[PDB]
């Protein structure tokens, strides 16, 4: 029995967990997904691997999750993982709203789900769940939120991050053209895909390539939104008026 | 080599060298004797001192009123088994109102040691005891070990360089049942005198002696109590 | 309730009423007392309401996912077991009167099911408190091997008799007609109950209640 | 005597890859080749059913086997580990109209089998599933394709293939698809493109097949499937 | 109910009544209480119908996995035996008089009595259910050693129409089986065959 | 049989050519052991064992591989005593618990195919290890006549004639071949059984032993019990006769 | 890439790099190790099993050493394999038969029983804590709705019906020998039947039975009962097989 | 690599063995049984001078009669030493009287081979104590002094040393104990012969002293109380 054991929830000799560390790099072979802050709402932007011709596209969306009426999340990481912390992070959400009848504060939530996915890290003896998360969001606490998840079960709030497929390179990318406070969703999508052109093994970027989600406030109720096709090819356009301008 | 790791594991040879390295921790406890008549059954036993400033450990305890066991090898395990055999003697008085014969105490025994000796993650018991007992049928002296197996005995000894005190006990066997309660003892510690080593012999500090028979309940001698038994040392030669 | 069961020469006649009630007063004039098992078995229900519904859907549901499974049509019997077994085991607090029938390789098979989980196998069967003057109907008109046209009116005759007689029971006949080939789930053969047409008119007319409040939310 | 590890036995690797998960994908490779395709009229499921000796019975075991009276499955890899996920998938299409009353929609019964299928990946003293599922179905009046895989990830899907060739199959599938074919030139299409990855010859016998319409999903009998085969 | 079981030299002879009740309403006047457990042994059913039959199909299951286990005909003392052990332990919970009768190749031809404590009893015959009080001084009266099988047939026909005749809570049909080494056979008796002792008064 | 880089460490573990070692290991266990025999005879069945005694200072009835399981069914052991023991056990309670369900004396072949069940279900799994015991059952009805079972470390079970497990099986078979079972009275047998012993107890490589005798038959009214001493001494007298 | 390893994939039940389980294919060989043949025939109105039997010495009760097993009053099959995993399966088997009778009301068809047999193999060939049964079962009975059935399921989990079967040492050397005779259209009767049954293991051997070598076991339209056919009636097939 | 319960060729128990080992690491502790009482003492090693010395704390009380010094892995003590307090307690709400220190001893003793892989609970030990427990009480058979080890070995002392120097400690011990000297020699002693085998400089501050008698109960010595004795070149 303990022949066949291999000690997933074990300590290295470093001091480290190479089962989270090993899943931390199954996550850069995901598709590249971003998102990023604004003063007026909040975005999601991922690469979708689902690009094959005859695929039939039957969801709104690929690795945009509904999580909640004020929330949502996107995915990086082993897709089937996925469905079962999006799953559960819905089942978390409503049991907050029969508890307290309000929606669930977006820390509160990330925070929730974190606890599980440490759990698979201390005890237990399987595996960690090959996912990392970003996560939009307005409470009546902090408003406009982005967070991100890791295996290890670590989260963070952030301006504008990066998980995925060149990680590192689309998050100096960020540093570069991310303006603190001064960010608006109109240039806030234009940044978005200018990450993403660069950042992608496709150097043409079609709207069938990515997908983008906003969640905005609509007088009083809160609106998630996911681009539709040509709303994406007028960004893409637009990229390329200002990547031919560059003569100067 | 690698099949010595756990008791579930069976040896080319269709050995189990688990509860053989059991086994061998009864080798490494002091040594203990016990022998019987037709009336009585004694144990006797060398007391270990850990440095010779401390007391002389513990051997003989009480089971019930007409069984007492000696120990050797880990003392943990032998409490532990202790327990069980207290158990299932007071058991024995709550429902039947009569003493637990010993032969049924010592199959109850072979049945709890066993269990372990077969599940994964599971060790032996570390512990041989001799068991000394009086009921319907008379005297008895047993023998348990960390292999479930136990024995029926008309003399028996265990522990280190028990050898030497097995072949007394072989030479004057045929003198131990006419013979008297007094006697008994004398061929007892005298079969664990030949276990020491030449410079040291028995003393008040180091033997303990437990009695059980016809007459009186299960009884243990130690320190002043044991000094009756040895006026009468017959001084030792080689 | 009033349900009732027959098997005539080609296979099997179920009939019900269609009153519910709660308490002394009708709750549906027009509710489904005849349920589907499988496309060649049918059970009647009488007692509990709910009882009858969740019951008749659980074994309809193991029935599909047993039938699936063998490849094969479901038999009566094995309809019988799994609502007999389970019945009993709820020392008869499920409170289902049943009458089950349909068509197997074996042939036309009619069944009564007890609450408590006591089965009978008869040609005839009638359960409800509608019951016994259906079965008054039974004793005294049945016969053996008669045809299907007959048969269905004999049913319907058991069946209007627990609804002019029994107080629990009321409105439309339904029937359903089981037969090595065919299935007639009849839903209303016959209405013999009508309300009276009202001749007086008490339609309140627009700006007869006064409001205090109103609020209008548009929507797509 | 029996008791049950509680440690996973698929883990990560140090280049991030889950292994068990890929050698189970090497699995339905070596299979029996599938092929699934959405009709905007229908769905038509079709894979290769080589006996092997003609001692064995073409009736007696089915490849192409019933969910529920809308749903059906298909498989490439290994029989047994398919036939489990058929008696799971039948129990969770139960489950949903004992509650809903009405039938299981397709994409939610593949969730549902998938949510198992990952279970096998993370859960203790168990190996994942060898088998990619084929599931078609009808509701809503439009027609479903989906693929299941041992990890657990779903795909929907207007036409693919499946097991052995399953490559050259795809290919052949993009070159012969239209996105407005009827049920009729779907089912020939999909014997044609087991024809490419067959070897042998075909006889209704050789191949299993089945439909699903507005009417629901059947299997097609084997006098159906030779009017069709003759190419 | 009344039922009744007479054991003759090569079997047994078993004989019910067709009446089952709710109250003071007669749902089956036409019932079988004699149910079949295995090739060669019945048993007879009173007391509560839902309660008798799931005994009664619990002991089909138990006794024809053992008996294919077993390689041997059953016993009717093993089928009497599973019914004891299954009307003590619920005996607080099920309303169950049962006789046990049957043949096996070792003892030939038992009738067994398990009443409603669970406690079980081999007799010649055995008599139970609510008619069966009406019939204790006949069946007394009447019972001769060493009977034929013919005669047995008789006997119990006899005796189940005067409790019938008398008891509410019985009638309709006798319904009768005799079981030997050959097999089973059944017969039933419709109004005039049920034998008629007249009504007798002034 | 060679092959040990795992295959041979774990019962729930197959070898490349299909065997279960930690079985066939554990079949060694009884192989090391001393000999034991029992014959059918045509009113009855005896059973015979050499025990070995590893010291002068134990008890004569020490280390007895001879059991009562029923009053009418007797057990003889070979191999590891400690499991030999706790398949008594076992043994014991599945006839108890079939007497307290159906009234009667559990019939033998029923009860070695019990016991074979729970001997066979220690080789299926890493969480448990095989019986290092095989061991022979026997029985005797006025309904049934002589029976005589066998059952291994694998909990393969069958009906014999004469059984010989231990050291020198093989060498113990060949001199039960030369009886007429089938037409002896278990007087004569307890004789014969006495004499194919000693013949295949080694003089000079294994020390002194005893000898211990059962049987259970018509003699016996059904019930199993120890040979009287009367008739094992007249037994050991004429098997160390014919060692002439 | 073939023949490779990786990890512990030749010990417990998980997956090869090429996508297989050595550990069942293992137990496929450990059918094997008990050195013994079995033959199932189909007829018109019957269904054939026969088998090896091996009684080596005097000393054994040839009585109790058999193959053929009762699982119902119409169902009976042949184990090839490993003695003790065989009886296990047999157990389960007779288990299983009568639990589907008391919650279904109806007998256990032999395409159902061969099913659950083999949907119970599989746990074993997805958990890694036992090992799968190294015996192979083959089933037959006559279906009250479709007639004579032959059933047969691996170690593996494969289940399926056939026309004849074979299983163990020279099993795929005698489903040759069925091929050849089930393409030949002969008049499948029950001396056809048992006849083709006892020549295919005569011949695949190399023996001339003996009525002691060999069990037999039928099943019929006009008897459904399941019947083992004892040394007196086999020797009757053997003396008219002499032609 | 191999379960916790594995023997070893010579008869032992590998985590048990290893956990002697770990005593070896732990500081080192001196317990003398006298006829006018028990004195424990222990160096506290201090690795900074901004660790507050009175939160080590070696030797702790379980009841009034009864007190225990402690060496080797500490935080492992923490269960030990509550299963006794609460042992003690149980006792007197039972039968009215105080618990013998054998009894105490004997409580702890039982739970030392505790541990465990397959076949356990929702929270069994899964390997041995890591640390060595001196017993000093009063009772009706006058003082004692009792010693466990993580084996489950308890026994009665004269005199013992636990710790990293009780190889020089008790060779010590079997020079200066006389079977009849005096409390104050007791203590006297101890501390000598503490402070001979210490590697920091001894004062009253590194060290902790605690004496149970039978005329008062357990004392545990102060700042002035040490000074008292540490005078004394
Ligand atoms: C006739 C009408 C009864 O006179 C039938 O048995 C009928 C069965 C039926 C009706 C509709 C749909 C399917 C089948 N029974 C009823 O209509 C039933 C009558 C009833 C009331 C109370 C009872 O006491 C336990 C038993 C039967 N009506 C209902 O079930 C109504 C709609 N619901 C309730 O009265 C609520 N009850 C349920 C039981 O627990 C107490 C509250
Ligand atoms: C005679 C007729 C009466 O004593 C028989 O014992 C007969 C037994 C029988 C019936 C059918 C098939 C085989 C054998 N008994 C009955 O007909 C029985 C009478 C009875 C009712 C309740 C009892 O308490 C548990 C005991 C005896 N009738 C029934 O079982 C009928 C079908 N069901 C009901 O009466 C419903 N009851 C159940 C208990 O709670 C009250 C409602």
């Amino acid at each position: 029995s303990r022949r066949y054991d291999s000690r997933t929830t074990i300590f290295s000799p470093e001091g480290r967990l190479y089962q989270v560390e090993y899943a931390m790099e199954a996550i850069g072979h995901a598709g590249t997904c971003l998102g990023i802050l604004a003063n007026d709402g909040v975005l999601l932007a991922a690469e979708r691997r689902n690009i094959h011709k005859l695929l039939d596209e039957v969801f709104f969306s690929e690795k945009i999750y509904k999580l909640n009426e004020d929330m949502a999340c996107s995915v990086a990481g082993i897709t089937s993982d996925a469905n079962v912390l999006t799953n559960e992070l819905r089942l978390i959400a409503q049991r907050y709203l029969l508890q307290y009848q309000e929606p669930i504060p977006c820390e509160q939530l990330v925070t929730a789900l974190c606890d599980i996915k440490q759990a698979y890290t201390q005890f237990g003896g399987k595996r960690p769940f090959g996912v990392s998360l970003l996560y939009i969001g307005w409470d009546k606490h902090y408003g406009f939120q982005l967070y991100q998840s890791d295996p290890s079960g670590n989260y963070g709030g952030w301006k504008a991050t990066c998980i995925g497929n060149n990680s590192a390179a689309a998050v100096s990318m960020l540093k570069q053209d991310y303006k603190e406070g001064e960010m608006t969703l109109k240039s806030a999508l234009a940044l978005a895909v200018k990450v993403l052109n660069k950042t992608m093994d496709v150097s043409k970027l079609s709207a069938e390539k990515v997908e983008i989600a906003t969640l905005t406030r609509e007088s009083g109720k809160t609106v998630i939104r996911v681009l539709k096709q040509k709303e994406v090819e007028q960004l893409i356009k637009k990229h390329e008026e200002e990547e031919a301008k560059a003569e100067r | 080599n690698q099949y010595d790791n756990d008791v579930t594991v069976w040896s080319p040879q269709g050995r189990i060298h688990q509860i053989e390295y059991a086994m061998e921790a009864v080798k490494q406890g002091s040594a203990t004797v016990g022998l019987k008549s037709k009336t009585h059954a004694v144990l006797v036993a060398l007391k270990r001192a850990q440095s010779e400033l401390a007391a002389h450990q513990k051997k003989i305890l009480h089971v019930d009123n007409h069984i007492g066991i000696s120990i050797a090898g880990l003392t943990a395990d032998a409490r532990l088994l202790c327990n069980f055999m207290r158990q299932e003697c007071l058991d024995s008085r709550f429902v039947f109102d009569r003493p637990l014969p010993v032969s049924r105490l010592v199959s109850l025994i072979g049945s709890k040691t066993q269990i372990p000796t077969q599940r994964y993650g599971r060790r032996p018991y570390g512990v041989g005891l001799l068991i000394a007992g009086y009921d319907d049928m008379g005297p008895h002296i047993f023998q348990t070990c960390p292999s479930a197996n136990y024995f029926d005995c008309r003399a028996m000894s265990i522990g280190a360089r028990s050898q030497s005190a097995r072949t007394y006990l072989e030479r004057h066997m045929s003198e131990f049942m006419e013979c008297n309660l007094d006697e008994l003892v004398k061929h007892g510690l005298r079969a664990l005198r030949e276990t020491l080593p030449a410079e040291q012999d028995l003393t008040t500090k180091n033997v303990s002696i437990g009695i059980v028979g016809k007459d009186l309940e299960f009884t243990i001698y130690d320190d002043d109590d044991v000094s009756p038994f040895l006026d009468g040392l017959e001084e030792r030669p080689q | 309730t009033t349900i009732a069961g027959v098997v005539y020469k080609d296979g099997i006649v179920l009939g019900a009423d269609t009153r519910a009630t709660e308490g002394m007063v009708v709750a549906d004039k027009n509710c489904s007392k005849i349920h589907f098992i499988s496309p060649n078995i049918y059970c009647c229900g009488a007692g509990t309401a709910a009882d009858t519904d969740m019951t008749t859907q659980l074994i309809s549901s193991n029935l599909e996912l047993h039938s699936l499974t063998t490849g094969r049509l479901p038999r009566v019997v094995t309809a019988n077991r799994m609502l007999k077994q389970m019945l009993f085991r709820y020392q008869g607090y499920i409170g289902a009167a049943l009458v089950l029938g349909g068509v197997d390789v074996t042939g036309p098979h009619l069944y009564s099911i007890y609450p408590h989980g006591s089965t009978d196998k008869l040609p005839y069967v009638t359960m409800g408190s509608g019951s016994l003057a259906a079965m008054a109907v039974f004793e005294d008109k049945f016969r053996p091997d008669m045809e299907e046209e007959e048969a269905k009116k004999l049913v319907s005759e058991a069946i209007a008799a627990g609804i002019f007689n029994d107080l629990g029971s009321g409105s439309n006949i339904d029937l359903c007609v089981i037969s090595k080939s065919k299935l007639d789930f009849l839903r209303p053969f016959s209405v013999p109950n009508k309300k009276g047409t009202r001749l007086g008119r008490y339609r309140c007319e627009k700006g007869t209640t006064a409001v205090l409040t109103e609020k209008v939310t548009p929507l797509e | 005597a029996k008791r049950g590890y509680s440690f996973s036995l698929t883990t990560f690797s140090p280049s991030g890859k889950l292994v068990q998960i890929e050698y189970a994908l090497a699995a339905v490779a070596g299979g029996a080749p599938s092929v699934g395709i959405k009709a905007a009229n229908g769905v038509v499921l079709a894979t290769e059913k080589k006996q092997k000796s003609i001692l064995y019975d073409e009736r007696s075991v089915h490849k192409v086997e019933p969910i529920t009276k809308h749903i059906g499955l298909v498989y490439s890899g290994m029989g047994p580990d398919y036939r489990v996920l058929v008696h799971r998938a039948r129990k969770l299409a139960q489950q949903y109209y004992l509650v809903y009353q009405e039938p299981i929609p397709t994409a939610q019964l593949v969730q549902r089998v998938a949510s198992v299928m990952q279970e096998y990946t993370q859960s203790g003293g168990v190996r994942p599933f060898g088998v990619s599922l084929l599931i078609c179905g009808w509701n809503e009046g439009r027609p479903y394709l989906f693929q299941s895989d041992p990890s657990g990830a779903y795909f929907a899907w207007k036409a693919t293939a499946m097991g052995k060739n399953y490559v050259n199959g795809k290919t052949f599938l993009e070159k012969r698809y239209n996105e407005d074919l009827e049920l009729e030139d779907a089912i020939h299409t999909a014997i044609l493109t087991l024809k490419e990855s067959f070897e042998g010859q075909m006889t209704e016998d050789n191949i299993e097949v089945g439909i699903c319409n507005e009417a629901g999903f059947r299997r097609l009998t084997p006098t159906e499937v030779r009017d069709y085969l003759a190419a | 109910t009344t039922i009744m079981a007479v054991q003759f030299n090569g079997g047994v002879v078993l004989g019910a009544d067709s009446r089952t009740t709710t109250g003071s309403y007669i749902a089956n006047r036409v019932t079988d209480k004699l149910t079949p457990i295995h090739d060669h042994i019945f048993c007879c059913r009173s007391g509560s119908a839902a309660d008798t039959q799931a005994v009664a199909d619990a002991v089909t299951y138990q006794l024809g996995f053992h008996s294919i286990e077993l390689n041997e005909p059953p016993l009717v003392h093993t089928a009497a035996s599973l019914f004891k052990e299954m009307c003590y332990r619920y005996r607080e919970d099920l309303m169950a008089g049962i006789i046990i009768a049957g043949w096996d190749p070792q003892e030939g031809g038992q009738v067994y009595s398990v009443p409603m404590g669970g406690m079980m009893v081999r007799q010649s015959f055995a008599i139970g259910g609510s008619g069966s009080s009406y019939i204790y001084g006949y069946v007394d009266a009447t019972y001769r050693e060493g009977m034929t099988k013919d005669e047995c047939l008789q006997f119990t026909a006899n005796a189940l129409a005067l409790a019938m005749e008398r008891d509410g809570s019985s009638g309709g049909v006798i319904r009768l089986a005799a079981i030997q080494e050959s097999g089973v056979e059944r017969q039933v008796l419709l109004g005039d065959q049920i034998p008629k002792f007249t009504i007798a008064t002034l | 049989s060679s092959i040990g880089t795992g295959y041979d460490l774990s019962a729930s573990t197959f070898s490349p050519d299909g065997r279960v070692f930690q079985v066939e290991y554990a079949m060694k266990a009884v192989e090391n052991s001393s000999t034991a025999i029992g014959i059918r005879c045509k009113d009855g069945v005896v059973f015979g064992v050499e025990k070995l005694v590893l010291s002068k200072l134990y008890e004569e009835g020490s280390n007895k591989r001879l059991f009562n399981v029923d009053r009418h069914v007797g057990m003889a052991v070979a191999g590891l005593l400690a499991d030999a023991r706790s398949l008594a056990d076992i043994a014991r309670e599945e006839a108890s618990n079939f007497r307290s369900n159906f009234g009667y004396n559990i019939p033998l072949k029923h009860l070695a195919d019990r016991v074979a069940m729970y001997v066979h279900a220690y080789t299926l799994y890493s969480a448990v290890r095989p019986f290092g015991c095989s061991f022979m059952l026997g029985s005797y009805s006025a309904n049934d006549g002589a029976q005589l079972y066998m059952i291994d470390p694998s909990g393969v079970s069958y009906g014999y004639w004469g059984c010989a497990i231990g050291k020198a099986r093989q060498a113990a078979k060949t001199e039960i071949e030369k009886l007429q079972m089938k037409e002896m009275t278990c007087r004569d047998v307890v004789k014969e059984v006495a004499k194919i012993i000693y013949i295949v107890h080694d003089e000079v490589k294994d020390k002194a032993f005893e000898l211990e005798l059962s049987w259970v038959g018509e003699l016996t009214k059904g019930r199993h019990e120890i040979v009287p001493k009367d008739i094992r001494e007249e037994a050991e007298k004429y098997a160390k006769e014919s060692l002439k | 890439s073939r023949g490779s390893s990786a990890g512990f994939d030749r010990h417990i039940t998980i997956f090869s790099p090429e996508g297989r389980l050595y550990q069942v294919e293992y137990a496929f060989k450990a059918i094997n190790q008990g050195g013994l043949t079995s033959v199932a025939v189909r007829g018109k109105d019957c269904a054939v099993i026969v088998t090896q039997k091996k009684v080596p010495d005097k000393l054994l009760d040839s009585s109790t050493v058999t193959h053929l097993f009762k699982i119902t009053e119409s169902i009976g099959c042949v184990m090839t394999g490993m003695t003790a995993d065989s009886r296990s399966q047999v157990q389960r088997a007779r288990y299983e038969a009568a639990n589907w009778k008391y919650k279904y009301g109806y007998e256990i068809p032999v395409d159902m029983l061969c099913k659950r047999i083999a949907d119970i193999s599989q746990v074993y060939t997805q958990n890694a804590e036992m090992r799968p049964l190294g015996c192979c079962m083959i089933l037959i009975g006559i279906d009250e709705e479709q007639g004579p059935q032959v059933y047969k399921c691996d170690p593996a989990g494969y289940y399926c019906g056939f026309k004849a079967t074979a299983a163990g040492v020279k099993q795929t050397e005698s489903t040759s020998f069925l091929e050849k005779k089930v393409k030949k259209k002969f008049d499948w009767t029950f001396e056809q039947t048992v006849e083709t049954a006892i020549t295919c293991l005569s011949t695949v051997l190399s023996i001339d039975f003996k009525p002691s070598e060999i069990e037999v076991g039928v099943v019929t339209v006009e008897n459904p009962k399941f019947r083992i056919l004892t040394e007196a009636e086999i020797d009757a097939h053997l003396v008219a097989l002499a032609e | 690599d191999r379960g916790v319960n594995t023997f070893s060729p010579e008869g032992r128990l590998f985590q048990v063995e290893y956990a002697i080992e770990a005593i070896k690491l732990g500081s080192t502790a001196i317990g003398i049984q006298t006829s006018e009482g028990v004195c424990l003492a222990v160096e506290k090693r201090i690795t900074s001078p901004l660790m507050e010395p009175s939160s080590i704390e070696k030797i702790v009380e379980i009841d009034a009669h009864i007190g225990c010094a402690m060496s080797g892995l500490i935080a492992d003590a923490k269960t030990l030493i509550d299963k006794a307090r609460v042992e003690t307690q149980n006792h007197w709400f039972t039968y009215n009287e105080t618990m013998t220190v054998e009894s105490v001893t004997q409580a702890v003793s039982n739970l030392a081979l505790q541990f465990g892989e397959e076949d356990a609970d929702p929270g069994a030990m899964s390997r041995p104590f890591g640390v060595a427990l001196l017993f000093g009480g009063v009772d009706e058979k006058g003082p004692q002094l009792f010693h466990m080890d993580p084996s489950g070995t308890f026994v009665q002392c004269d005199a013992r040393a636990i710790g990293s120097a009780s190889e020089g400690a008790q060779s010590s011990l079997q020079e200066v104990y006389h079977k009849s000297m005096t409390l104050k020699e007791a203590i006297k002693s101890s501390l000598i012969i503490l402070k001979q085998v210490m590697e920091e400089k001894l004062n009253a501050t590194n060290i902790e002293l605690a004496t149970v008698q039978p005329g008062q109960n357990f004392h545990m010595f102060t700042k002035e109380e040490l000074e008292e004795v540490i005078k004394d070149i």
